[PDB]
RNA sequence: GCUAAAACUAUGUGCCGAAGCUGCGGAUGUAUACUUUGUAUACGUGGUAGGGGAGCGUUCUGUAAGCCGAUGAAGGUGUGU
RNA sequence: GUGAGGGGAGUGAAAUAGAUCCUGAAACCGCAUGCAUACAAGCAGUGGGAGCACCUUCGUGGUGUGACUGCGUACCUUUUG
């Protein structure tokens, strides 16, 4: 099956209106003070306190 | 002026401008172009000895 | 009044740029880079390096803050696509088409 | 003698195209669509030229009648009263008087009603 | 450009009483709808709304001529494939006098946004009491 | 105060001191125009209604100049017949400026 | 929605009702009369296939070793008339 | 990212003349401003028409949008249609 005419832009539009995209939760670090995803390890290793790979 | 290249015009009457077929519609000929609708003679070499 | 950066060549097309572009429009440069750095998408990079191109130009240009900054307009522009045959079954061929954008990026305040 | 077709048929094509200005969807955009809707919109405006007079005729009687029966007769017989009464009056500024002085179309009424008797 | 219209923010509407005891519904419906599409007044035009509120006392006394107590049916259907509900007049009137008026009176007002908007001023009640008191209505002939 | 005047197979209702347009009329610019011809005069409250017409009644007015309007297309065009035509229009009109309802 | 009708039979007063007719302005074809003779007068002016008449734009040639043009040509894009 | 690309400086009469390089239109695709739009049904226009926003030679004016309303079933061919 196909279409039999053209779908004007507005339509379109219309149908590509729920497309937005949306942020992610990102929290301040008490003990870095670096922004980072909320319930996830810092990059340099850091989470709750606790320091991941001892350098 | 008189008597120059650009002040020469024929007689009224001597000089005419020839048809045109197909060329619009307010043209008078139209889109058949006074052959009418379908037929032998409407064809190209459309006609009888 | 406004600094400007361009990005030309993103070898990413405008319909999946504009949705990241659309997300930063209007925040400040802080909280738009922050969104830019934990996101997964693949044009996010490439805006993101944009911006940060604009803010280096407004920095040592015009010798402007960094903290009075923000996104004051961006957008996305259609660029010149290759073309190229993919061969389909019973013999048919298609066209295929690999789209590019360039990113406008203009910080204000 | 070879001759090129661009300027002469975009220049019609572009006053095709703002004639149309304001219209929705490629009827505003392609020249194929613009050509039928400004034919189109010329013979509806050549049918409504025609269409307003009835239409503003219709609405004088309305407002006249409406005067009339609010001064106690109806729009028959306060026409034919004024036709009788030898008076030219228009219909559009009998509506005009009827909207605006009531005390003047109460007057004419009034004549009306007494060259009827 | 003599031939003015009427400025919708300068129309005002006064609210009227009439009392539907012991009269035909036609004619009564005639003169609701008259009197509600404004055509009595001078101002009168047709893409504006110049109206007046008419509230209706004793619904349910309404009364027709001839057979039609028994005979009159109201149809109304349901999209679904056998959903065609038929009513007589008398239970219509008995448990709901305001359908009656209200169709009575939207089948001969306009057919459109005025039309809604023109069949919204009019109050039905089955009571002999209203509750709109605070705007003082005036009674009405018929 | 007003009054109701007959003009280019018209009728109008002027006020003293008001700017009107009529038909093309043969008078030159800066004449001055006598109508002759009222239908009725309202003083507010005393109503004058000359069926006839107005007996010693005349509205005189000042003539400011001649002018055309704004162009007219008329189109004309038959479906699937081969026939369409255009044409242009600019009706002709003279600005009038009442001066005068004495009467 | 309509029942001494908002139905039917007959009759009388009024009114509504089209691009029909009349009122005002303008355009055009034919035919006659005029004392330069282009203003009046009468008849007209829906239209396919068709026949007749008059014109608008584009390229090139003579007029043109002329005229316009870096004080801005051709082209593109808006506005006014 | 010693990439592509861009912002400054400089050359140039001119750099939206920067090598994808004279002028550079339409279909097609973004951004900003102004108005309208989430209880009302159809070739999407036309004749009226309130309000709103900027202009002013401040108006019985201009430029945009235009709720509400009467009417209104595309174009070309072939056909009695
Ligand atoms: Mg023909
Ligand atoms: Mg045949
Ligand atoms: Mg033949
Ligand atoms: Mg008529
Ligand atoms: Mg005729
Ligand atoms: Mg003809
Ligand atoms: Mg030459
Ligand atoms: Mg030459
Ligand atoms: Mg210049
Ligand atoms: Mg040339
Ligand atoms: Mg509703
Ligand atoms: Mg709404
Ligand atoms: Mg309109
Ligand atoms: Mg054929």
């Amino acid at each position: 099956a196909v279409q039999q005419n053209r779908k004007s832009r507005s339509r379109r539009d219309m149908r590509r209106s729920h497309d937005a995209l949306t942020e992610n939760a990102l929290t301040v670090d008490q003990a870095t003070g670096e922004t980072h995803r909320r319930h996830h390890v810092t990059k340099d290793g850091f989470y709750r306190g606790r320091q991941l790979f001892a350098k | 002026m008189t008597l120059r290249l650009n002040e020469l015009a024929p007689a009224e009457g001597a000089k005419r401008e020839h048809r045109r077929l197909g060329r619009g519609i307010g043209s008078g000929v139209g889109k058949t172009g006074g052959r009418g609708i379908k037929g032998q003679k409407s064809r190209k070499s459309g006609g009888v000895r | 009044m406004e600094v400007t950066a361009k990005l030309r060549g993103a070898a990413i097309s405008a319909q999946k740029a504009r949705l990241v572009a659309d997300l930063i429009r209007g925040k400040s440069v802080a909280h738009a880079l922050n969104i830019l750095n934990f996101s997964n998408k693949k044009a996010a990079v490439l805006v993101k390096k944009a911006l940060e191109s604009a803010i280096a130009n407004a920095e040592h240009n015009n010798s402007l803050d960094v903290d009075d900054l923000k996104v004051s307009t961006i957008y996305v522009d259609e660029g010149m696509s290759l073309k190229r045959i993919m061969p389909r079954a019973k013999g048919r061929a298609d066209r295929i088409t690999k789209r590019t954008c360039h990113i406008t990026v203009k910080v204000g305040v | 003698a070879r001759v090129k077709r661009g300027v002469v048929a975009h220049r019609r094509h572009k006053k095709i195209l703002a004639r149309a200005k304001g219209y929705y969807g490629a009827r505003s955009r392609v020249y194929r669509v613009a050509f039928q809707a400004v034919i189109k919109a010329g013979q509806y405006a050549y049918r409504d030229r025609r269409q307003k007079k009835r239409q503003f005729r219709a609405l004088w009687i309305a407002r006249i009648n409406a005067g009339a029966r609010q001064n106690g007769l109806s729009y028959s017989r306060m026409i034919d009263g004024l036709k009788k009464a030898q008076v030219i009056i228009d219909r559009r500024v009998l509506a005009d008087i009827a909207m605006h002085d009531a005390v003047a179309f109460a007057a004419l009424a009034e004549k009306a009603k007494g060259a009827l008797a | 450009m003599k031939t003015l219209s009427a400025k919708p923010a300068e129309v005002q509407h006064d609210w009227f009483v009439v009392d539907a005891t012991g009269k035909t519904l036609g004619r009564l419906a005639t003169e609701i709808a008259r009197r509600l599409r404004g055509k009595h007044k001078t101002s009168y035009t047709p893409h504006v709304d110049t109206g007046d509120y008419i509230i209706v006392i004793n619904a349910e006394q309404v009364q027709v001529t001839g057979n039609k107590a028994l005979d009159k049916k109201y149809y109304r259907h349901t999209e679904f494939p056998g959903g065609l509900k038929e009513t007589n007049f008398e239970k219509l009137v008995a448990h709901k006098p305001e359908e009656i008026f209200e169709r009575a009176v939207k089948g001969m007002l306009p057919k459109g946004p005025l039309g809604y908007a023109m069949i919204k001023k009019m109050k039905v009640y089955a009571g002999s009491e209203h509750p709109h008191a605070a705007q003082q209505p005036q009674v009405l002939d018929i | 105060m007003y009054a109701v005047i007959q003009s280019g197979g018209k009728q109008h209702r002027v006020v003293e001191g008001e700017t009107l347009k009529v038909e093309l009329l043969k008078a030159e610019s800066g004449a001055t125009i006598t109508f002759d011809d009222v239908l009725m005069v309202v003083n507010g409250d005393n109503i004058q209604i000359g069926a006839p017409v107005v007996a010693g009644a005349k509205v005189t007015a000042e003539v400011i100049g001649h002018g055309r309007h704004d162009k007219i297309r008329i189109i004309k065009m038959r479906r699937r017949k081969h026939y369409r035509k255009q044409q242009g229009h600019r009706q002709w009109f003279t600005e009038l400026k009442i001066t005068g309802i004495s009467g």
